[PDB]
């Protein structure tokens, strides 16, 4: 009636089109499938599987020299819109998926042309597997790739092309998570395998430092400054092991939400994941460190000695480098006399006492220059 | 009983995948619209909206029609669906899943070839999102219909009425409906040589704060109040740092929490994690201030010496501020009373210091609750 | 099986019955569908999706005048076992399903008797959509229903109707977290819009509270009881505080755990979830107030000075309310004197700080009833 | 070949819908056997069990037969499942789909008629999880058979063998085996007319209880040994509120993990859930007791008063039963009051040792109390 | 088209049904050339004892019903035809906990001119094994893959393998784990003939740069606290805190450790016995600590010591533990000699005091000794 189904009619059977036998003409000629990749929109890229989703439409080109008729016989009607399948297609799918199901996608049509040209336009969405690089997080860049491959045929059947070296990018709405830098596409052939021939699309993505940056790099600086403070306290108020054990767990917490958002490979760790253990190992030590202080800073002469090295190194040579600087009458009499003696050997009691406080002071101090110039020269290494 | 008659004698010359033309070079009309029953969830953390809709599909046919004499009455007919052509009105933004529409149920095909087809769909589309007001935010969502491979030429998509129909809808308990309205717009797309015709629906939602309220923001607050307690306390007490220790781990655990149940877009930042962010900087502020004070309660004269200035400042003008008012055989036993009398003497004026830098420790910790009690107040408005 | 191939065969070919259209032979001819669900297990309820999962086998008869022997010219066979793909259906399906999908499960055979009867019964496992109320969360009863609509048909082509006004428990295995209570049907039509119809089965069920009291709720009255205990430590102990801020976490993450059984919502909060707040705010105030006391205590007369109006409530008026009351020889006196003199003034700076340590011992008694009857209060409310 | 001629005269007539039956009144005696290949898993928190299984059918057509002497290719013809009769044999108690797994798979069928149909299954069974010893419970997970459209009348499901086959089993490292049978009824559904015939398989499953004797009774009784410790401290280091807040701490968040472990039926209570409630009760009476020591141990003279009788009791029988055991007279006038002040002082500080000593005993009254009543109901409570 | 032809002819000419075996006789075994082709490792996971790897089972046999020459059409001599056209042996893995048997999906074969069959389908496996995790930080396991026919059986087919080992040609070298050595192998019962397949076996090791330098160090360093808590003093007031974090760290880590890995299907990891047993030290590390500050405070006005304490420690103990321990005129007299005689019974109620003090200087030092000593001789059988 319109001339549209009789093109078909005319077309696919009568004449008894095959849906099954590849338009090759003769032996030893290659077709020339074209393709262009147009991306639309970057869902997400996950870190701890490896995966990349996406959606992309998949632009096809190539020539069947079966489909071709007169346009002056019908009239008018240059374009015919043929359907799902009902010719010849060039199974052309992603290699690298996350299933593996190596599923087609669905089909939704196919526009002829006259003169045998077929083009194709699938929307799709795949899901790839990535190589994520975690070492410079949360500052990354990343690149992870698709290839195609033909599901049946291979090399000196069909021979791949790229239309385009880049990837078009119209249409594309663009994410707050991820930028885009590049989208570059080669050919791999192989001049040794006499089957090989794809086509590879790279993803050069760099990473928004906004949500870290405010949220996980800051709070571990000040709590590494709080780690700091230990050293600084009077050792009197009771709450020096308080403040160490606090830091610990503090440290604890922050290292167990990064291993949520990193792979776990074995090839390499983060420069934020290192820092993390340094801070704990100098946190232990300053915990020993402070236990011996501790038990210092609680020594009487009932108790211990003081051997003469320890008074000649800590109360006279490091300080200075540290820059610290500090008958009834004979009755009356021999009942008094005991009680100013009895005050007198009191008095060099206190004294010795309070030389065990100063020498718990200057190992104090020594350990906060020592810990400090560690805690800076160590970190300088891991930048 | 002539309904199977009727069936085999349409179903005969018969072309599925052509248009419904009878004269060519004419584009088609079909109208459409959406209703929806169920706004299944909002995901903030990976940005998916999904609903359920019911799109309609009301197109004319120039063929499929008969006279309803002969077969006395039958005015109407149920067709299945892949007997009929049908247009391919897609989802464009979509997200996770499948592009073409789910559901076989039949088109009603009327007397003069009308066809009405109602199939059901759930959908997981995508919508960007703010989160500058997260407790109190507003969304505006969007759904892109419209045909695949067809163009303006072909295909003449209108629309039946500017907004959803909500005749039938489960109210969400958490995000409230606001406003619901549909546009048409002509684009032309690349890669391609023809105009298109799109439609697109955008729903306008809000939520409801009472479970991110009084789940989330009280505790904050609460939190926030017990920091400046601190400067209160006694430095003899033995609990000064305990209080510093809980107010930051507490703000850890809640900016943690806040941080795993929000969106990871970096565009922007919300107005609760700055807060948090200002609040825990002040937090771990404190902690060094409550360290350089407890090391001045307990000092002594053995072991450190007042400067000279110390004496003048911190003691004359900084609590005049601050309103902190400053409140033979005689020979023998002479000498050993006057021995123990001096002792007490000296006693008594080494403790004269050991009480000085007691007050210094008050005064540095009340100059200090007048600055945090400022900011803190401050920095909410 | 000589008589069944052959009444098979000739029924089903040579009238080429087409299973496409509705038995009916007058200008209507409302063809009625019995109905009659039959539980078998109510399998679960979830609370924080409002999604509840049964077993059930819906039952189907209908009469198609298209399908009557003889039953006596085919040897009496009386009865048939035709699959189902081969017989005209009314597509009942479920109105309110949750994740989307309307078909129904497995399809079976159906008998067909010799007036034309049909006894469609597909077994079936469903998940509706209900609204779960959280009001007195471990003894709670809920009303969850399951809407049955015809997929392809309305009135004008069908009428549905019910034969019993009730469900059917037959094969049931009871459940220990739930307990039916009843099982009404009822046929909802609107007499102004003819083109609707539908059967709704309600499901009433109670909860079985005995592991949420002996989880939950007795905890949080063991925690909330240790709340008042701050106010009898003494201030010179030391972890006044230690004791005041454990409780109050301890609190804080009972509440966290009952938001994890409770779907988020904005109408209804549970009354427990409303006791946990309350006691939260009373922890503050008392942190607050022992804060404030621990101040008080630390006093002395070199640093404070106690004001005369502060001497006179305290210590006099409060404490009796509250039912609580408590030449050579001269260098030797001279030296002598002085010693004496400096007991004399150490005795009476003892005396003004004996004197702060028992006004926070009143404060502290005072505020212990404060928080008590603020606290009964509060729980009558409720 | 002649094999196809076997086929084509085989699957020239049959008709797939009808009971192989010489007459209308004759059952069809079907042989049933299930053997077990792989026990998945026997989740608990919503109970179901769920498992691996091959289906093994034996019945006796009549018109699929030949002469095996006329033709060659004899005794086994493979043909594919869903061409022939096929008893529809359903798992009555199914938790979430798959109330039949037909699958594609073959059908022997010798000379004679038989066909040995045996298609594999896997089966999300439900069986209620019966918790009372746990982690030393016991369990009988059932599985049901029954034709769903045939009565006892047409369809007559025998059994072969009296358990099932285990000459397959991988066997698992949680459940150990014990005893797997099976039995037949016959019943008479209240929705019907007819009698139904059922197969019933029950597996006996017996748990190993190592993994959960480690994490959870091992640190449940170190905490419930500790809590003990608290009225043996001195009242004078001030470290009996941390200790007794640990253990309740401790005590809550593994009661928490124990109901997040076990279902939540509310028929029986566990006997570790009883447990741990009594010892969280005893540890909250701990708390309040701690406080009201802490709270007599700082009473001084000047504050508090000795009301004449509990000096009297406590200190006269408690110990017992606890086995606990000019110028010269001015001179004068100043010196009277050097001594006069410190025979106060004395008077005062004897009183205060009294209040310290009513502390000991009383903590030691309740160290004995604790110890003998935590074990009385320990005892009765644990078998 | 001469791929129209042969398609054509070949599958309708020989009356080709798919469903019976090109067999010449009754026992005429079809030999089935097989290989394995190892793509991808991907998981190992040992909570449900369950792998994950992608392959390319190939396969080969001979069907005397295609063949075609001494026409020459065209020149054609390769047929590739879709999978469900012709005969196949359906060989299937046959230790599969998913339940799913079959490939992936089925492709198109290659079919030559005297016969030959050549099928490389892709498909996906997730076996069964049995986990050994004795020494879970560096582990070496033995996982293996068994192909099956379900159809048919040794009276109908006759498996054989191409080459004792299988290819990693294609194989992309993963970050987790370390392959050691994948050798092939056939099996055959002599008593009652009709079993018959291959099996491939998986060594792997875990290659240990994660485990290793990272959670075997926090379960050392809070193993090693307990000797600080052991040397603290008792006037500082804080052995409390730091004993009872120190326990409820290493429950933490326990419990982790746990929740990581499945501990004890027969046998537990050398991990889990380390920290029970310091678990079990730091408990008593607890009640003597207990013990310890309950001696401190002790004072001659509630406590008495008896004379054996005395001969015991301050006189025999230290020497082992090495520990040194370094008118009116009459009535002013009766008031001076008040004051003297009240100070002499002072110092000496002082002393006593001390020698409680130092007595429980003994006790904690000596248990430092047995701490430092167990935890040594103790962990020689659980590591060595
Ligand atoms: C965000 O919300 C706005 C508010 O509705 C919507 O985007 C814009 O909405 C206005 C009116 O609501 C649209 O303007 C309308 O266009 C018609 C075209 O015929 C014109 O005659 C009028 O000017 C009319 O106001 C506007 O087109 C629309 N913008 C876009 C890009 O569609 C929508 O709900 C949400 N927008 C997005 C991009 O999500
Ligand atoms: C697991 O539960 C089943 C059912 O609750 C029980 O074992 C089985 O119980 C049925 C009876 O309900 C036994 O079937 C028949 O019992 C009758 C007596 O009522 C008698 O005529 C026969 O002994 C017949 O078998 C069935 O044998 C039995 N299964 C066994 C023993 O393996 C029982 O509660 C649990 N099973 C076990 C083994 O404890
Ligand atoms: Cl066969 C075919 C031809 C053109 C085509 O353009 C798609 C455009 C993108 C918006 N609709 C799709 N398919
Ligand atoms: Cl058509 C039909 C007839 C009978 C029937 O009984 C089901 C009962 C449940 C155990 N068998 C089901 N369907």
């Amino acid at each position: 009636a319109n001339a549209e189904e009789k093109l078909m009619d005319d077309l696919l059977n009568k004449t008894r089109y095959n849906n099954l036998i590849r338009p090759a003409t003769s032996s030893s000629q290659l077709i020339s499938i074209k393709l262009q990749l147009s991306l639309a929109q970057l869902i997400s890229v996950n870190e701890r599987e490896q995966i990349m989703t996406t959606n992309v439409w998949l632009k096809q080109e190539w020539t069947d020299y079966r489909l071709t008729w007169n346009s002056s016989r019908y009239e008018g009607v240059n374009i015919l819109r043929i359907p799902a399948k009902r010719i010849w297609l060039p199974d052309i799918v992603l290699y690298n998926n996350a299933d593996g199901t190596y599923e087609v996608s669905v089909y939704t049509n196919l526009i002829v042309r006259s003169n045998g040209s077929v083009l194709w336009l699938p929307p799709a969405i795949y899901k790839s597997a990535c190589k994520i690089e975690v070492k410079y997080f949360p500052f990354d860049q990343q690149n992870c790739t698709l290839k195609f491959r033909s599901w049946t045929y291979d090399h000196t059947e069909i021979d791949m092309v790229l239309m385009t070296p880049t990837a078009s990018m119209d249409d594309f709405t663009p994410s707050g998570e991820w930028d885009i830098v590049a989208l570059p596409g080669r050919r791999t052939v192989n001049p040794q395998d006499p089957s090989y021939v794809d086509v590879t699309y790279d993803f050069i993505i760099k990473r928004k430092p906004l949500f870290y940056t405010i949220n996980l790099i800051i709070p571990c600086v000040l709590t590494t400054l709080l780690a700091i403070l230990v050293f600084y306290l009077p050792s009197d108020c009771g709450e020096k092991m308080t403040l160490c054990i606090s830091v610990l767990l503090a440290l604890t917490f922050f290292l167990l939400l990064i291993s949520k958002i990193v792979p776990p490979t074995s090839l390499d760790v983060p420069l934020i994941g290192k820092y993390l253990m340094f801070t704990m190992v100098l946190v232990t030590f300053s915990i020993v460190t402070s236990v011996c202080v501790l038990n210092v800073h609680h020594r009487s002469p009932s108790t211990h000695t003081m051997a003469p090295w320890v008074k000649r190194c800590f109360l006279h040579k490091l300080p200075t480098f540290l820059f610290m600087k500090r008958p009834d009458l004979a009755e009356i009499l021999e009942e008094v006399s005991y009680i100013a003696n009895r005050f007198r050997n009191q008095d060099e009691d206190q004294s010795v006492v309070e030389d065990w406080k100063y020498v718990a002071m200057v190992v104090d101090r020594l350990f906060l220059w020592v810990f400090m110039f560690v805690c800076v020269l160590g970190t300088v290494g891991l930048f | 009983a002539t309904e199977e008659r009727l069936f085999h004698k349409l179903f005969s010359h018969y072309n599925q995948f052509i248009r419904p033309v009878e004269n060519v070079s004419d584009p088609v009309t079909v109208h459409f619209e959406v209703a929806i029953t169920q706004l299944a969830n909002v995901d903030e953390v990976n940005q998916i909206m999904e609903t359920n809709l019911w799109l309609r599909h009301i197109w004319n046919d120039y063929k499929l029609r008969w006279d309803p004499m002969e077969y006395d009455g039958i005015e109407t007919l149920r067709v299945p669906a892949d007997k009929i052509w049908k247009p391919d009105i897609v989802l464009y933004n979509n997200a996770v899943g499948d592009f073409q529409v789910e559901g076989k149920t039949k088109a009603l095909l009327k007397y003069n070839g009308m066809i009405t087809w109602t199939p059901p769909a759930i959908f997981k589309s995508s919508c960007p999102m703010d989160i500058t007001f997260f407790p109190f935010d507003h969304q505006n969502c969007s759904l892109k219909f419209g045909s695949w491979t067809y163009d303006k030429a072909e295909i003449d998509l209108l629309i039946i009425g500017s907004k959803v129909d909500m005749n039938d809808f489960w109210e969400n308990s958490e995000w409230e409906i606001i406003d619901a309205s549909g546009y048409k717009h002509d684009i032309k797309y690349n890669c391609c040589e023809e105009i298109y015709t799109d439609i697109t629906y955008s729903f306008y939602i809000r939520r409801l704060p009472m479970f991110y309220t009084i789940n989330l923001i009280i505790p904050c607050l609460f939190i926030s109040f017990l920091t400046v307690l601190v400067f209160y306390l006694p430095s003899d007490c033995g609990e000064k740092v305990t209080l510093c220790i809980s107010v930051l781990l507490s703000l850890t655990v809640f900016l943690l929490v806040i941080t795993e149940t929000i969106p990871s877009t970096s565009l922007v930042v919300p107005l609760v994690g700055e807060y948090l962010l200002f609040t825990m900087i002040f937090v771990t502020l404190s902690i060094v201030v409550t360290v350089f004070v407890l090391n001045i309660h307990y000092r002594t004269p053995t072991t450190h010496t007042m400067p000279r200035w110390v004496k003048t400042v911190f003691l004359k003008l900084l609590p005049q501020v601050l309103l902190m008012r400053w409140p033979p055989e005689l020979a023998d036993i002479l000498n050993e009373v006057q021995y123990i009398a001096n002792r007490f003497r000296s006693q008594n004026e080494t403790k004269e210091v050991e009480d000085d830098w007691k007050y210094v420790a008050m005064v540095v910790d009340r100059v200090f609750l007048w600055v945090f009690i400022i900011v803190c107040v401050f920095g909410t408005a």
